[PDB]
RNA sequence: GUGAACAGCCUCUAGUUGAUAGAAUAAUGUAGAUAAGGGAAGUCGGCAAAAUAGAUCCGUAACUUCGGGAUAAGGAUUGGC
RNA sequence: CUCUUAAGGUAGCCAAAUGCCUCGUCAUCUAAUUAGUGACGCGCAUGAAUGGAUUAACGAGAUUCCCACUGUCCCUAUCUA
RNA sequence: GCAGUCAAGCGUUCAUAGCGACAUUGCUUUUUGAUUCUUCGAUGUCGGCUCUUCCUAUCAUACCGAAGCAGAAUUCGGUAAGCGUUGGAUUGUUCACCCACUAAUAGGGAACGUGAGCUGGGUUUAGACCGUCGUGAGACAGGUUAGUUUUACCCUACUGAUGAAUGUUACCGCAAUAGUAAUUGAACUUAGUACGAGAGGAACAGUUCAUUCGGAUAAUUGGUUUUUGCGGCUGUCUGAUCAGGCAUUGCCGCGAAGCUACCAUCCGCUGGAUUAUGGCUGAACGCCUCUAAGUCAGAAUCCAUGCUAGAACGCGGUGAUUU
């Protein structure tokens, strides 16, 4: 069993869980809800919607030896 | 004339009437046919369903297409914290069906059971089983009269339980009292067995196992008048109609000048009792195991109980079940867990389930998160908090 | 006589009878328009119903005029209703979308543009072959 | 005021606040709504419902009594500062 | 050629809201069409102000298809008064 | 309309595998006629929708018997109505006819079932056009178009819902009776086998799914939003801000919970006795014979098991019974 991700907000997907979306080009659009989902669906971009894993890696938010011997 | 064009007809009639049932517990109308030289065990189990989680786990289906792969499946989880017994009855068989004649009650009767014979506990003097407990004050041979009879007459002996309800998260505090069989062997083993457990507890792996096929037997969730529609599953009746399109258009034929019992009619619906059968048994749980979602595959220590709870229910503290699919009834509702009537061969019971993994996110909503531990490594820290 | 090779589990059906789905294969039809849905069974004014790696009865709305006003069996390689799987997944594609073929199950054409779903190529060999991404 | 505008919507003045009421929130209704995939297969028939829409720009067929057809068709735009 | 008339249906139009036969035949559109449209015409019973033919534009008129759209339908579901 | 009897023929040969002339006996009352009993101080007329039940003269699915049954396929027949008999194109239509899927797309009844259930497309008033007829009014069983579908609160019936009385109250139980449910296909394999010269081409055991039908259930996925839960927008109103009112829920994005979808998931049992039929043993009848006595095996049948009610005038066990 392998956890997916959201690729619109970034959050962790259970199994069995949210939606799965091929587009045309076979590019796939994994969603753990219909909320990241419906968002998608309008052409709304990530690093700009303030929640996503997307918009707070880009506004930064916080993220807070041996020897030769040879 | 005749019908112009053959369906199915709508509903069941073996489930008719379609009334209220008599009781939110649900009757074991049978119990398994007893194999007297097996050891004595309780044939049914008491219960309260709690809620439903994800499953995922590796499928043995030899030439099925998903043979050896992960599926999801849903579960439901049944809180059933041990039974306590209080008493036994003995019944005879008669040409006239099988007959109680007696039963026999411990001496010490918990103030749960007690507020099950009440209709107001707080009022009452709670006199019962005052005088019956005098019965105790000597060596019992009123008390041991009986019990021998029993053991003379009675082809078939019960046991009373009741279920622990303060050992439960529900408001409810008065416990379901109910006759389970007793399948061991040797009518007398069988009440001898009665005796020694007076008083004394009894949880739910005396019973069941893992694998093992089980039947729900519930009473329906209510659901109050309905229409037809709904009800018997009727096609809806053009928009373009008077007076009502949610119906039965003909009622019925001219002859026989009375509707007929088998015509779709507008009543109550749910609250029935149902008895469904063949569930397979995917967790034995223990309330005194930390990590009771986890498995060899998880490993992290978590209970069941999903974050923010079981909604309308509560912690599942004790004991459980977990069972494949869905039980009749709704949550909070007293529930009867039932040994099989027959040996299922079928290969699709008797497959060996290891579950991978238990669905711990929270169900009052789409839930992100297992463990409180794993929320906080996602999210971090907040304004609260450090 | 159906060469559909496996068994298949089911898939919520999403093409009824009157939906034209598109065409996805070089035989030169544009779209398909589904008459009828291969083993399905009746229900008093039940619509038949095909969803991926159905094979159908279609006609040619759109294309060569070959291929247009004549009945010709299909497959459906692309679903657009969600549908789950035992794996637990809900996937839907973006279209519509089958390939004409023969009742054996053999391709008009010799590729697929688009992805097929992973049932449906399991189900049909030959449909295997000519398609591009799988699922 | 907004607006092309005695439209629709909100307001000042004056004038109302009259219409049996209370508690629920079954079925069926009357009145108003939304629906995944399909898209008239429903049906006497698209009945009914949905879709359309204002303004600026661009584009605009057959036919014609040369007045029309014509908002034909069909596109792009639109806030605030 | 013949019988016959006051004269013997011309120009036109047609299975037409006029055709019994009739769901006429052929064509076309469809998977399939007693429907539509285009043709043909010994036309039951078409036809010249009993007006014939044709026609731009118009129409809450009867009919046919197409695109858009839809709970019309597959198939029901949920909310508000 | 459906079924017999005789058996001249058909069937290479061969009446009866499958048929059947000449004739003849019948049944049936979804045909139409014949009649005129009932109703003309009114029994709502065609079709369709929807829904229920019944028939059998069985189209499919079970078990069988026959063949001009090698196999496959088909056809004839028995027990059989348990169970299913569809989606569309033209048509108001019933009917007809095509398309397609299907195991199969059987026939009929219930006031030619069903209009205070619908619809109103046809028919069948009152407007109007045409064609034929008529001097005319008008006619036309000739073609067209427009044309108000009333009432249930009564009784019963049905569906669900309470309930006096048998001391009280309470808990645990029994089960008369009544209801009952499952359906059908495909792929793998058997097996490229049996059989066949070949072309072709099975079945039982086994496995994996699917159809229709049914009872549930809401982890998940989708639907629904007056959580008017949060956020956004226009117009106007509160001097401004902040924060809000009004726009019959003002509109839009998300939206828990609940309800809910083959648009989601889960579940749908096992014994017994028979039918047709194939047999044993076995006389009548020294043989023969499945039948007379007796007897074995057997179907989607039937009775149960299981499942739902639980008689409110069926009942058992048990607690506690007032100053
Ligand atoms: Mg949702
Ligand atoms: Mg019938
Ligand atoms: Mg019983
Ligand atoms: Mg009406
Ligand atoms: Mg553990
Ligand atoms: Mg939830
Ligand atoms: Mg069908
Ligand atoms: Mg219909
Ligand atoms: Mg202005
Ligand atoms: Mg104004
Ligand atoms: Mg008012
Ligand atoms: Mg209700
Ligand atoms: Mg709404
Ligand atoms: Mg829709
Ligand atoms: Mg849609
Ligand atoms: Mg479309
Ligand atoms: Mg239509
Ligand atoms: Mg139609
Ligand atoms: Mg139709
Ligand atoms: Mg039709
Ligand atoms: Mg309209
Ligand atoms: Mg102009
Ligand atoms: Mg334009
Ligand atoms: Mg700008
Ligand atoms: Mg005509
Ligand atoms: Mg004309
Ligand atoms: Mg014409
Ligand atoms: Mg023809
Ligand atoms: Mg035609
Ligand atoms: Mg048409
Ligand atoms: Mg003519
Ligand atoms: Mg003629
Ligand atoms: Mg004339
Ligand atoms: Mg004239
Ligand atoms: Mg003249
Ligand atoms: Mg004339
Ligand atoms: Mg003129
Ligand atoms: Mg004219
Ligand atoms: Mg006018
Ligand atoms: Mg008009
Ligand atoms: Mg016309
Ligand atoms: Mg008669
Ligand atoms: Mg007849
Ligand atoms: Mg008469
Ligand atoms: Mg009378
Ligand atoms: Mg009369
Ligand atoms: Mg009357
Ligand atoms: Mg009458
Ligand atoms: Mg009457
Ligand atoms: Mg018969
Ligand atoms: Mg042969
Ligand atoms: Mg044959
Ligand atoms: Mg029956
Ligand atoms: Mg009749
Ligand atoms: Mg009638
Ligand atoms: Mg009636
Ligand atoms: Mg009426
Ligand atoms: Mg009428
Ligand atoms: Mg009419
Ligand atoms: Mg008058
Ligand atoms: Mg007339
Ligand atoms: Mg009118
Ligand atoms: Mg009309
Ligand atoms: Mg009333
Ligand atoms: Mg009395
Ligand atoms: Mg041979
Ligand atoms: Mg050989
Ligand atoms: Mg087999
Ligand atoms: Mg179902
Ligand atoms: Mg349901
Ligand atoms: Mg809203
Ligand atoms: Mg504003
Ligand atoms: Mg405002
Ligand atoms: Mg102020
Ligand atoms: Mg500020
Ligand atoms: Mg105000
Ligand atoms: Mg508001
Ligand atoms: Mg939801
Ligand atoms: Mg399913
Ligand atoms: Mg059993
Ligand atoms: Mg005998
Ligand atoms: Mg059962
Ligand atoms: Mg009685
Ligand atoms: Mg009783
Ligand atoms: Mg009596
Ligand atoms: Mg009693």
């Amino acid at each position: 069993m392998k956890v997916e991700i959201d690729s619109f907000s970034g959050a962790k997907i259970y199994p069995g869980r949210g939606t799965l979306f091929v587009r045309g080009d076979s590019k796939i659009f994994r969603f753990q809800n219909s909320k990241s989902a419906s968002l998608f669906k309008q052409r709304k971009n990530p690093r700009r919607i303030a929640w996503t894993v997307l918009f707070r890696k880009h506004h930064k938010k916080g993220i807070t030896r041996k020897t030769v011997k040879a | 004339s005749h019908r112009k064009y053959e369906a199915p007809r709508h509903g069941h009639l073996g489930f008719l009437p379609r009334k209220r049932a008599a009781s939110i517990r649900a009757r074991v109308k049978a119990f398994p046919k007893d194999d007297r030289s097996k050891p004595v065990a309780l044939t049914s189990f008491l219960g309260y369903k709690a809620g439903m989680t994800t499953i995922v786990r590796d499928l043995d289906r030899p030439g099925s297409k998903f043979h050896k792969r992960e599926v999801v499946e849903a579960v439901t989880v049944v809180d059933t914290p041990p039974v306590v017994v209080v008493g036994v009855v003995g019944y005879v068989e008669t040409p006239r069906g099988l007959r109680s004649l007696t039963t026999v009650w411990a001496e010490h009767l918990s103030d749960e059971v007690k507020r099950r014979f009440y209709k107001n506990w707080y009022k009452s003097k709670k006199k019962a089983f005052t005088k019956y407990s005098a019965k105790y004050a000597q060596d019992g041979a009123g008390i041991e009269r009986e019990l021998a009879r029993i053991k003379k007459y009675a082809s078939v002996v019960r046991v009373l339980v009741h279920t622990q309800i303060r050992k439960t998260p529900l408001a409810q505090k008065k416990a379901h009292l109910a006759e389970i069989q007793l399948n061991g062997g040797s009518i007398s083993e069988k009440v001898d067995w009665a005796r020694e457990h007076f008083e004394k507890t009894v949880a739910v792996d005396s019973v069941f196992e893992q694998n093992e096929m089980i039947d729900a037997i519930a009473v329906t969730k209510g659901h109050g008048f309905e229409g037809v529609t709904h009800r018997w599953g009727t096609k809806k009746l053009p928009r373009k109609t008077h007076r009502g399109l949610r119906k039965v258009a003909c009622i019925g034929a001219w002859h026989p000048a009375h509707v007929m019992w088998s015509v779709a009619r507008a009543g109550q619906r749910g609250y029935h009792s149902r008895t469904s059968i063949n569930h397979k048994i995917y967790r034995v749980g223990k309330g005194d195991d930390e990590a009771n979602g986890a498995t060899s595959f998880d490993r992290t220590k978590k209970t069941i109980t999903p974050m923010g709870g079981f909604v309308h229910y509560g912690e599942i503290k004790n004991d459980f079940i977990m069972v494949k699919g869905c039980i009749p009834g709704n949550r909070k509702r007293i529930v009867t867990l039932r040994k099989s009537l027959y040996t299922n061969t079928s290969r699709k019971a008797l497959e060996e389930v290891s579950l991978k993994w238990i669905d711990t996110a929270s169900k009052f909503g789409k839930g992100r998160f297992q463990t409180p531990a794993e929320k906080h490594a996602f999210m971090g820290t907040l304004k609260k908090d450090l | 006589g159906n060469g559909a090779q496996g068994t298949k589990f089911r898939i919520s059906l999403g093409l009824p009878v009157g939906a034209i789905m598109n065409c996805a294969d070089n035989s030169g039809a544009r779209n398909l328009y589904i008459i009828a849905v291969k083993g399905s069974g009746s229900r008093l004014n039940r619509l038949p119903a095909a969803s991926l790696g159905d094979m159908v009865m279609a006609t040619v709305k759109k294309g060569k005029p070959e291929l247009r006003k004549k009945v010709m069996p299909a497959i459906v390689v692309r679903q657009a209703k969600s549908w789950r799987r035992r794996d637990g997944v809900f996937l839907y594609f973006e279209d519509n979308a089958g390939v004409i073929a023969n009742p054996k199950g053999e391709m008009k054409g010799s590729a697929i543009t688009g992805p097929v779903g992973k049932e449906c190529a399991d189900l049909w060999p030959r449909v295997a072959s000519n398609s591009g991404v799988v699922v």
